[PDB]
């Protein structure tokens, strides 16, 4: 509008039009609120693009080099990453990760499995015809799809100490994504669901739908997802950490509750 | 950071209900102690800490004690809607009242209950890390408010020492009256309050009735209306500790700016945008208009006229959309006025505070919604008129020992009346001497 | 030649945030702290205000002190806040309460040792140390008391360096605090003994600059702090860029101070003009000089027309001819000869620097030593004597522990400073 | 003193806090075009003494006093930009051209299988917008390789 | 340490939110004004015809 | 050159578990025992702490001893417990009862033979044996009594090797045990004759390190055991990696123990800094040396400023110049000359190692032989004399079998060592 022209209307009209021209034309980096809100919207739109997941194999086993999802037994959410919650650390770049519900496969929750070259010095090697099948006790890597970004990322963890803690609760180990890979801190080993038959099923092929526990090979601490909730650009998401969850704190070594169990999700037939 | 509120007797508990209703609604704590999560902002805020502490489960509980000798009003709080908000130990109640006798509260009955109150206050002060004062609400017209309030302020003053104590006190109105023995209790209360209080805020119910009839359009007001206005005033004064602003004001700043000599600590209070919803949308409410409003005697919450005295200090709190340049222009225009006068030894008479949070609107309230407000507390020699009229009424009854046998039976020496009357006479002469100007040479 | 900055109190931390934004912008430092400039001229003197941390980054050599962390949480939350070193924020647990005695004697001695430890680590880290620079208000509580305490300690530990202060002083028209005369009197008493050069700014003068020159309808403290950050970053410009006639804080001091007590100066910055008018007038040395001497553009309430100039200094930034600068300073001295003290043959020093502030073709900052500054101190002394005769509010100061003799000493020292200015104003050759 | 019932009423009880927007510094000081200020980073000595025989141009006095541009020497800025490109803040992305002898970051099986099956059309479709994904270098492997040397 | 970081993060998010809401409010006011003008011009033309 | 480790008692087993985690991490050994490293420099000295078992595996050269299996069952059940050789876990069936005499005379002789059999098998298995390393607390019961018993047997059987101990000593502010003075006095009496070098750590000093330097809000024993594991693995780093100036445990002992009875040392580690601040300051030799001599970073309650250094040692890790190390040690000795013993012309030995701890550009570990350790022993002797004069708990010890003459001998022997420090502290060149 124009209003009545009493007082300082001329200079303020000029000031307002110059401010409008500055805001519309200049970029100003992160200072501008509208531009950063728009870029966060574009961020969310990009991260949730659909992905053509692979169908289950005929033999019914777990295979390498195939897109997959990770779902937790307690939260019933899928593992996801946020590329922009990143801070530089003395050991490298750390990218935060969480677990969230989703409507299907996406660029933020589809992973592949890549085997590691060294076993635990008492391994019985698999036959040449089972090279692509994943066996219990065999280390492997978890990696992001090549379409997400230029440099592939990997799931890593670090030992707990004064300078290392979990994201929310701060009482367990930290799990994060990093361009670091092919290192001793990126190896994971799966085990059997039933505790008494755990060492009878060692070095055997894994069925496509088995419930299983993932352990950090270099620290021997299982992967888990608690019920702690934090907010980000996508909404409310849960926490991901390495630790053993038990019913009685007085006996830390014992039965493990449902939030140490995971599963692999394929595409519907 | 933190402050503890002490509510004594009937008026103090009923004003406490309105205050905690307001503090809950402004911070957002539900009546059962919970606080809904926000999805637009990622994390919550510490602002409740001044008035609330959270349990490990996230329930909120308030930093207050309610003290009374009769159970009925506290039992009404215990059975009402906010039952789950308060901790049951905080609501302390005796069996029987002080029956409008200051002597019964101070000597006979309050001596048994006072140690439980001190144990609760100690347990609160242990759960703090930056306590910065006590706020006290009581009426000096009744027996337990005067007697137990004085005894408890004496004990707090010995145990905690330098910590500040700011009082909101309901004094006997100048012509509306409720009980015959009000002058004796008010004089004996004021004697103890002189030594053991840092700032005393004065209220009169007749002024708040005048304010609710003239500005709002209410023909038949009741105590809930007055208590909602008092709650708004206390929220305005304590907002400077709890929300972001351009010029913050800590509770110690009040004592530094308003009290020139240790006995001259009684202050007048006023509030500007008392307006109804229907009137509010026909008029602008600029900074200069509300600044002009706070100095008219129709805006005051105590029945005294400041044109018969001199100002010594003023503290102005602005909350809402205000810009410092407008505050400076308004204060310079006020300073130009000839009907506003300051003692010649106080040239820099003003302290300013500016906070961004506008005043909150309460669902059943009668005030309109407004973008800005200003509240003033000021020290002026005009307050001497209130004591002189209470002292004259005391002299009229005491000349014939009208009711003294009750006080002597409940444990008091007759000498205590004469001592208190001489102390109030000295306070009157202090206000006479401090207000004398030596501006004329020779 | 390295400067160490000290930021004290709410006003000091707020002005400092904008100053460090302006300095980081001029040297092309990203708000993440990474150097992203595009010419070696920006990098070659970055050491003057920044220390170098590993992998490109720079951190600013400043100490932030305050008694309540609210302001520091606001600056850490600001857009450039991340650049500041976390260990450089020092805070207590209770406010100054607007009382000089608390800030100097009771809560001061507990933190002062930790502040001196940080200041000593920063001074001893430099390969060659230049003077300290301090910004604070004299009307506040922690600014006056703790600032003057730290100034006294640094003057004991480094007596051969320079001590420079920028200070905010109460306006003549409206007070923000009732007890301003005590804090101002004791702070001026401490500064006149300890300081080497002190600059004074009135908030009322910045409001008059905004309303009259820039015609802003609703100015805010962000604008006042940008004007202050602009002039403060301008006085030091010749230390950190090349130029045809270099200058240094000691060279300004040697040309500006005739006698050691006469170290109080007026400030001005020339290129100010509203956005509607700016398209109608180009920058030139006559225009800058004309605005430079207009009392409308001076940042203190006293006006030069009631006094005389003992000395003045002008620092020009930009590529310009020396003839126009020299002839303008000669023309102003010759045409207004009655306003310059006659027993000094030339009162103006000039300096020229090649690199102007971003977005301006040329700029000048003006520093003036004028006897009209005596009028503000006289006003403060009158209000102090009115308050002191009745010992107003004195129990706060005496309860903290101060002897009444400090008040009489501070009053006597300010009265002698006013007398000394008045006698040199009316001096003659005879 | 009947209490509140729904969360919406409790939310609308509070009015939102007022917000004062500080004036931008460009609105107070800038004199040229507000959307495109000229860059002045030239000294008189650099712009006066040139190597005329070598080939670089000479400048008149009016040209010296009224020229816009940036000084030619930018060696240290180039070195800093390269270092931050290796670290990860560099826009030109000087790194990622080659890898060190013993600082591998991806297993070779990922490159041979499940690394050569990228869909360029799908990637171009998902990159289309005002947001582009960052490129994060493998600084950890590099500094690990530097650490284990004598 | 966690409390201070939480405070700082809340302040930055709330400040961004306030800025965006102010800008959207101004834009909506301008749009409503323009729409009113257009509909009134159309009404005048229709009545004349 | 291989070391044999012994872990005794709850404190010893807990510190040992974290130590073996840190060592397995530094050499890239999986908790299954598989080598997963990425440079031959990691593998080439693995023999120093590990023996090689068949088909690739490595086993850690450690003996675990305790009197009640609760802690041992927890560590064997722990995540790295499998790496330990099963035959190396030795435990009894009844506790030490927190009593030194019970731990030394009654339940000790039953297990000591099985412990000596395991220790002799490990020592005689080495191709060349370096010193033994013992971890225990002095305030406990089985740690002090059975640890000193085993030390006495190893000193009789292997008198030519080195005996090194890391020991926990009672805090000056809060006791964890009522009978601490007896156990401490008898243990120090045994070590004064038997030990070659003993390092002492106070838990209160680790709490002050965590709260003041690292600013942890809620520290736990995992943090304290990480600080201890870091320093213990740092002192031996030059034994197992290349460097410009090699060093060894025997060379450290010869350069730090002037006279024979003086063999108690304080320890410190320098690059401690909080996770938020570490991005803001790069490592350099002046910064490490200045923090390294700051008493804020020292792990004992006694402060060097009340005593004088008789000798010292600094072990540096990283690629760095020898000139900066030498000139820093000279500059610190010259500027603080009053705190260094005059008869020795140079009190500090330096050593340089090429390989730093992961994630740090540079690090130093500091060992110091200072006379202020005498203040701790005097305080322990005062508390002992207070308890002994009243026979406060003596019937337990006499019922175990001790003659009262042992308590007077132990008191006399300790009183002598404190006097020896007093005489060497106040000795003169003459
Ligand atoms: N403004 C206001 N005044 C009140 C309120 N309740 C009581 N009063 C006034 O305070 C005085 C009565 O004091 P009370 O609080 O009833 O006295 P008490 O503390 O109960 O003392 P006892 O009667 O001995 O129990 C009268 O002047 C009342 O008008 C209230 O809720 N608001
Ligand atoms: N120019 C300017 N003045 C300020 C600023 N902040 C506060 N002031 C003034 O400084 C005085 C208040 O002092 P303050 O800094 O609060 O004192 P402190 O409490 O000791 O830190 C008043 O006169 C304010 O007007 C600011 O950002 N700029
Ligand atoms: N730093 C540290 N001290 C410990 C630890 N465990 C116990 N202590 C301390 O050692 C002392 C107890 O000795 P203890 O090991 O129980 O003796 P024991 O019963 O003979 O094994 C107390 O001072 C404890 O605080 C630990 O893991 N770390
Ligand atoms: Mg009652």
């Amino acid at each position: 509008p124009r209003k009545a022209l009493l007082g300082n209307w001329f200079e303020e009209e000029a000031y307002m039009r110059d401010r409008k021209r500055l805001l519309d034309s200049c970029d100003r980096g992160v200072v501008d609120a509208a531009r950063e809100t728009q870029r966060i919207i574009a961020k969310v739109k990009h991260h949730n693009s659909a992905y053509p997941m692979a169908e289950p194999h005929e033999d019914g086993y777990l295979h390498f080099y195939a897109p997959l999802m990770l779902q937790n037994a307690a939260t019933l959410g899928f593992l996801s990453l946020d590329l922009e919650d990143r801070t530089l650390r003395p050991t490298g770049w750390h990218v935060a990760c969480s677990t969230a519900p989703a409507a299907g496969p996406a660029l933020r929750n589809c992973f592949v499995l890549v085997p590691a070259p060294t076993g635990p010095t008492d391994m019985i090697p698999a036959p040449p015809d089972e090279q692509d099948i994943v066996h219990y006790g065999q280390p492997f890597f978890i990696m992001t799809v090549p379409e997400l970004c230029d440099n592939p990322l990997s799931l890593l963890s670090e030992p707990k100490g004064p300078l290392s803690a979990s994201k929310v609760t701060g009482k367990h180990q930290d799990v994060f994504f990093s361009p670091d890979g092919a290192s001793a801190e990126a190896m994971w080993v799966a085990d059997f669901a039933n505790p008494d038959h755990r060492e009878d099923m060692r070095d055997l092929p894994i069925k496509a739908d088995a419930v299983l526990v993932i352990r950090h090979n270099h620290t021997n601490t299982p992967l888990a997802s608690s019920k702690a909730v934090f907010f980000n650009d996508f909404g409310p998401e849960n926490e991901v950490c390495c630790g053993r969850f038990v019913n009685n704190p007085g006996t830390p070594c014992g039965p493990m509750k449902d939030e140490n169990y995971w599963t692999f999700v394929h595409s519907e037939n | 950071r933190e402050a503890i509120c002490i509510h004594i007797g009937q008026a103090g508990c009923q004003v406490g209900n309105a205050c905690w209703e307001l503090f809950c609604l402004e911070h957002g704590i539900q009546p059962d102690g919970a606080m809904p999560s926000d999805k637009t902002i990622g994390v919550e805020d510490d602002a409740f800490n001044t008035f609330f502490s959270e349990t490990g489960a996230g329930k909120h509980v308030p930093r207050a004690v309610f003290l009374d000798l009769e159970p009925t009003v506290v039992d009404e709080v215990r059975t009402g809607t906010y039952r789950q908000l308060f901790h049951p130990e905080q609501l302390i109640s005796g069996k029987e009242d002080a029956a409008n006798n200051y002597a019964r509260g101070h000597y006979t009955i309050g001596k048994e209950i006072v140690d439980l109150c001190l144990d609760r206050i100690r347990k609160l002060a242990d759960n703090c890390t930056g306590l910065q004062g006590f706020l006290v609400y009581h009426a000096v017209g009744g027996g337990t408010g005067s007697g137990l309030g004085a005894l408890l302020l004496e004990r707090l003053s010995v145990d905690y020492g330098k910590k500040s104590k700011l009082g909101y006190t309901v004094y006997p109105s100048p012509q509306v009256s409720t009980a015959v023995v009000e002058p004796y209790n008010s004089v004996l209360s004021t004697h103890s309050l002189l030594e053991h209080t840092d700032v005393a805020a004065m209220l009169d119910n007749e002024a708040i009735y005048d304010l609710t009839r003239r500005n709002l359009d209410i023909e038949r007001p009741t105590y809930t209306n007055l208590n909602r206005l008092i709650g708004q005033v206390v929220s305005s004064l304590t907002a400077s500790l709890r929300f972001d602003g351009a010029l913050n004001v800590d509770l110690t700043e009040f004592q530094t700016n308003l009290v020139p000599y240790p006995r001259i600590h009684f202050v007048l209070t006023s509030y500007a945008p008392v307006i109804s919803a229907e009137k509010a949308y026909h008029e602008q409410l600029s900074v200069s208009e509300i600044s002009n409003a706070v100095f008219e005697p129709a805006s005051m919450m105590t029945k005294c006229d400041p044109r018969h005295g001199k100002y010594m200090a003023c503290c102005l709190m602005y909350r809402g959309d205000v810009v410092p340049k407008d505050v400076n222009a308004a204060v310079a225009t006020i300073k130009t006025k000839r009907t506003i006068q300051f003692v010649d030894w106080s040239p820099t008479g003003f302290k300013c505070g500016i906070n961004y949070q506008p005043p909150t609107v309460v669902p059943g309230g009668d005030l309109a919604k407004v973008q800005r407000a200003v509240c003033m507390i000021a020290n002026s020699t005009a307050i001497a008129e209130v004591f002189a009229r209470i002292d004259h009424k005391f002299d009229l009854m005491y000349s014939k020992r009208a009711f003294v046998h009750w006080y002597v039976g409940e444990g008091m020496e007759e000498g205590e009346f004469s001592e208190a009357r001489e102390d109030l006479a000295a306070l009157e002469k202090d206000y006479e001497e401090v207000g004398a100007e030596s501006a004329d040479m020779d | 030649r390295e400067i160490v900055c000290v930021q004290a109190g709410q006003c000091g931390n707020q002005i400092g945030s904008k100053f460090w934004e302006v300095i980081s912008d001029e040297h092309g430092v990203d708000p993440t702290g990474t150097y992203q400039g595009d010419s070696d001229l920006q990098l070659e003197r970055i050491n003057v205000y920044f220390d170098e941390a590993t992998g490109g980054r720079y951190v600013p050599r400043s100490v932030l002190i305050d008694l309540e962390p609210g302001t520091m949480d606001s600056v850490r939350a600001g857009p450039y806040g991340q650049i500041f070193r976390p260990d450089n924020f020092i805070f207590g647990q209770s406010g100054a309460g607007n009382n000089w005695a608390k800030g100097h004697y009771t809560e001061g001695a507990e933190l002062i040792d930790s502040v001196l430890d940080v200041c000593c680590k920063e001074a001893e880290s430099c390969d060659c140390l230049q003077g300290f620079q301090i910004c604070h208000s004299l009307g506040g509580g922690t600014g006056s008391g703790m600032g003057t305490l730290l100034i006294s300690k640094l003057r004991e530990q480094y007596p051969d360096r320079i001590m420079m202060t920028f200070s905010i002083i109460p306006s003549p028209k409206v007070s923000d605090t009732v007890v301003e005369p005590y804090n101002t009197t004791l702070s001026v008493h401490q500064l006149v003994e300890n300081s080497d050069e002190s600059m004074c700014i009135d908030n009322e003068a910045l409001y008059d600059i905004c309303f009259r020159t820039l015609k802003l309808t609703t100015p805010t403290f962000g604008d006042l702090n940008h004007l202050v950050s602009a002039v403060v970053s301008g006085v030091t410009c010749c230390l950190r860029f090349p130029g045809q006639l270099n200058s240094d804080l000691r060279k300004l001091a040697v040309n500006l101070v005739p006698f050691p007590r006469l170290h109080f100066f007026m400030m001005g910055f020339a290129p100010l003009t509203s956005r509607g008018s700016q398209q109608y007038r180009g920058l030139s040395v006559p225009e800058l000089t004309q605005q430079m001497f207009d009392a409308k553009n001076m940042m203190q309430a006293a006006d030069p027309r009631h006094g005389r100039y003992l000395t003045a200094s002008a620092l020009f930034r930009g590529r310009m001819s020396t003839k126009e600068v020299d002839e303008q300073m000669l023309n102003v001295q010759n045409k207004n000869s009655s306003y310059f003290i006659e027993w000094i043959p030339n009162n103006i020093k000039s300096s020229v620097c090649d690199i102007p502030p971003k977005g301006l073709k040329m700029a000048v900052t003006f520093i003036g030593n004028n006897t009209c500054i005596q009028e503000m101190f006289r006003r403060v002394g009158e209000q102090f004597t009115l308050m002191f005769r009745r010992k107003a509010f004195l129990h706060w100061y005496t309860g903290e522990g101060m002897d009444e003799m400090e008040f009489t000493e501070a009053e006597s020292n300010m009265n002698d400073l006013v007398s000394e200015y008045q006698q040199y104003q009316d001096a003659t050759i005879e | 003193f009947r209490g509140t019932k729904t969360d919406e009423e409790l939310a609308n009880a509070k009015p939102p806090s007022c917000f004062h927007e500080n004036a931008l510094p460009e609105l107070l000081f800038y004199h040229n075009e507000i959307t495109n200020p000229p860059k002045n980073l030239l000294t008189v000595n650099e712009l006066s003494y040139t190597n005329a025989k070598g080939g670089e141009e000479v400048n008149t006095l009016h040209d010296i006093l009224h020229k816009e541009g940036v000084s030619k020497k930018r060696d240290k800025t180039i070195a800093i930009r390269r270092e931050l490109g290796f670290i990860g803040y560099g826009a030109p992305h000087e790194g990622s051209l080659l890898a060190s002898k013993g600082a591998t970051a991806t297993p070779l099986d990922y490159t041979m299988r499940c690394g050569t099956t990228t869909d360029q059309n799908f990637l171009e479709s998902t990159r289309g917008g005002c947001y582009k994904p960052p490129v994060i270098p493998a600084i950890g492997r590099m500094q690990e390789k530097q650490r284990l040397l004598t | 340490m966690d409390a201070g970081d939480a405070r700082v993060e809340r302040l930055r998010r709330v400040n961004r939110y306030k800025a965006v809401q102010a800008e959207l409010a101004r834009e909506r006011e301008e749009a409503e004004f323009q729409a009113m003008r257009e509909r009134k011009i159309s009404a005048a033309a229709r009545d004349e015809a």
